[PDB]
């Protein structure tokens, strides 16, 4: 039951400090019998390992990241956290919190500790760049059995943006299409539900935008087209 | 000496639904019986190593003991889930202790099936840490009531595991002691050598 | 510290079973535990298989892993093979130096039937012109293979400038999603009779078309 949480800035400049807090849930960080690392992948790579702690302050490093990171634990707000000083293009990436598989010893007493991830959390995007957030503009997909409606999420920066319908109670139907990256560098997407023609008198359609890099939510309501 | 050949060489072993607690207290514990046999199949321990353990004192040992299948030895570990650790034994985050298993196939499998081993299948919540549950109510897995009989998407909660002594080693029937170490704010009354 | 590989790409047919190697270039692979991770498109990593030959519990008993000492591999079978599976798998070891990650093996289930795109076309909107801007949105789903090629229409005229065309991304539903949008603007959409999205996919076209209210 155990649930990992990453938070992060989405943006960091380069040569500036990149920190990340995971929040725990369903366990405690002080536990002595585990690990809790970071583990990065870049847009279409593969995974990396960052760094590993438990609570009595034993860290393991990744040797070649080793002397711009810090990683740290704050039982009172169930917390680990990740810095990463001087940070270049090469840091952009997803980042993962993650509790490792418990610390033990055999009967031998040989001690088996930090070897792999058990459990995972979200992922935080965090991308390298020059510029500040741009929140998205927000415009209705007008509808003309089934109808087609939908929410077209412009000029943002950086990823990502979350699409709900009706306050996450509209899931069924919901088709939330992978950003474009424009020439300019700002994304766009959109978000169509498909819902039946007969509901649309009746029915209301609100999307739900969320852009957490700058702090943006904005409810869009799309109405149905009367030529 | 510490009674724990009575725990390990005991000629029943409860069920893991209604898994069996010593505790034990005021003795001399000699663990070498323990990690120096080469007849366990798993022996992992969380916060304290065996080969440390002659030379340490604890307020209280408890030892925990039952039979599962071979592939849910795995669950009996902190953090872990799965039917075992969520519905019938479940070991604290914080475990300190040690998890010893044997394959007992010559003992508790029979020829037909031995459908005496049972574990829980279906339970509303989780298991606590060292919380047992011997209930048997009747599961409700839908949304009509039970009237406590089983039918309509209503289930007993307990299942046998019909060990026989032909399965696969994963459905083979294991016997499991778990040693809790503990440390209270009290006096050490169990020791090594 | 040590090197693990994997293959780039594998294909298999559902119900038949694939193993992924992953061979560790120095020491024994059998010196230090061996996990495995899958990774669906757009997911987090979730654990498949850990100290080589364990599952978590929620894992399908028809993943398996193994250790050869012969290659100096471990590897991941994957019995009775389920469109579900089509994913990217990593294996991960260690040593007291540090952890190593495989490159990653993108698994492919074969035998999914051809499904032609549905097209979705939206206009601009009127608060969109309101702003001064006109952006054509033409969503492309449940297409497969995942391959398509669109081409825009002012009236009957090729469209030459102003579009931004994803990549195709697979679905939940294991076919492919794409969306291409067109910049206009206000008097390119005004000036014109219609505008239409046409998508080709093996070698088919579907178009839609809109209009100026
Ligand atoms: C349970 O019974 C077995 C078998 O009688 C015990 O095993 C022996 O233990 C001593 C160590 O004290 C060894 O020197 C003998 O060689 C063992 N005999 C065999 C046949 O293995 C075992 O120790 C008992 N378990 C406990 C916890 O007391």
């Amino acid at each position: 039951q155990l649930q990992l949480q990453e938070s992060g800035p989405g943006l960091v400049k380069p040569s500036e400090t990149l920190s990340l807090t995971c929040t725990v849930s369903g366990g405690s960080i002080s536990s002595s019998n585990f690990y809790w690392g970071w583990i990065r992948q870049p847009p279409g790579k593969g995974l990396e390992w960052i760094a590993s702690i438990t609570y009595s302050g034993r860290t393991f490093y990744n040797p070649s990241l080793k002397s711009r990171v810090a990683i740290s634990v704050d039982t009172s707000k169930n917390q680990f956290s990740l810095k990463l000083s001087s940070v270049t293009a090469a840091d952009t990436a997803v980042y993962y919190c993650a509790r490792t598989f418990p610390s033990y010893y055999d009967r031998s007493g040989y001690h088996y500790l930090n070897y792999g991830m058990d459990v995972w959390g979200q992922g935080t995007t965090v991308t390298v760049s020059s510029a500040s957030t741009k929140g998205p503009s927000v415009f209705p997909l007008a509808p003309s059995g089934t109808a087609a409606l939908g929410c077209l999420v412009k000029d943002y920066f950086p990823e990502p943006v979350t699409v709900s319908w009706n306050s996450g109670a509209l899931t069924s139907g919901v088709h939330t299409f992978p950003a474009v990256l424009q020439s300019s560098g700002l994304y766009s997407l959109s978000s169509v539900v498909t819902v039946p023609s007969s509901s649309l008198g009746t029915q209301t359609y609100i999307c739900n935008v969320n852009h957490k890099p700058s702090n943006t939510k904005v409810d869009k309501k799309v109405e149905p087209k009367s030529c | 000496l510490c009674p724990f050949g009575e725990v390990f060489n005991a000629t029943r072993f409860a069920s893991v639904y209604a898994w069996n607690r010593k505790r034990i207290s005021n003795c001399v514990a000699d663990y070498s019986v323990l990690y120096n046999s080469a007849s366990f199949s798993t022996f992992k321990c969380y916060g304290v190593s065996p080969t440390k353990l002659n030379d340490l004192c604890f307020t209280n040992v408890y030892a925990d003991s039952f039979v599962i299948r071979g592939d849910e030895v795995r669950q009996i570990a902190p953090g872990q889930t799965g039917k075992i650790a969520d519905y019938n034994y479940k070991l604290p985050d914080d475990f300190t202790g040690c998890v010893i298993a044997w394959n007992s196939n010559n003992l508790d499998s029979k020829v037909g099936g031995n459908y005496n081993y049972l574990y829980r299948l279906f339970r509303k919540s989780n298991l606590k840490p060292f919380e047992r549950d011997i209930s048997t109510e009747i599961y409700q897995a839908g949304s009509t009531p039970c009237n406590g009989v089983e039918g309509f998407n209503c289930y007993f909660p307990l299942q046998s595991y019909g060990f026989q002594p032909t399965n696969g080693v994963g459905y083979q029937p294991y016997r499991v002691v778990v040693l809790s170490f503990e440390l209270l704010h009290a006096p050490a009354t169990v020791c090594g050598p | 510290n040590f090197m693990l590989t994997q293959p780039h790409s594998m294909s298999e047919s559902p119900g038949k079973t694939v193993t992924i190697s992953c061979t560790r270039s120095s020491g024994s692979i059998a010196s230090n535990y061996v996990q495995w991770y899958q990774q669906r498109p757009g997911s987090s990593p979730t654990t498949v298989i850990y100290e080589d030959n364990q599952r978590p519990s929620g894992v399908p008993d028809r993943f398996s892993g193994s250790i050869d000492s012969s290659s100096n591999s471990a590897s991941l079978t994957i019995s009775g093979l389920k469109t579900e599976d089509e994913a990217d798998y990593y294996c991960q070891s260690y040593d007291s130096s540090s952890w190593v990650f495989g490159g990653g093996t993108k698994l492919t289930v074969l035998g999914q039937p051809k499904a032609n795109p549905t097209v979705t076309l939206f206009p601009p909107s009127s608060e969109e012109l309101q702003a001064n801007k006109a952006t054509l949105v033409c969503l492309i789903s449940d297409f497969y293979p995942g391959a398509v090629t669109v081409a825009w229409k002012a009236d009957g005229s090729p469209v030459k400038a102003g579009v931004e065309t994803t990549k195709p991304s697979k679905q939940s539903n294991n076919k492919y999603a794409a969306s291409s949008y067109l910049s206009l603007t206000p008097e390119q959409w005004k000036s014109h009779r219609s505008y239409s999205c046409q998508v080709t996919h093996e070698g088919s076209t579907v178009e839609k078309t809109v209009a100026p209210t």
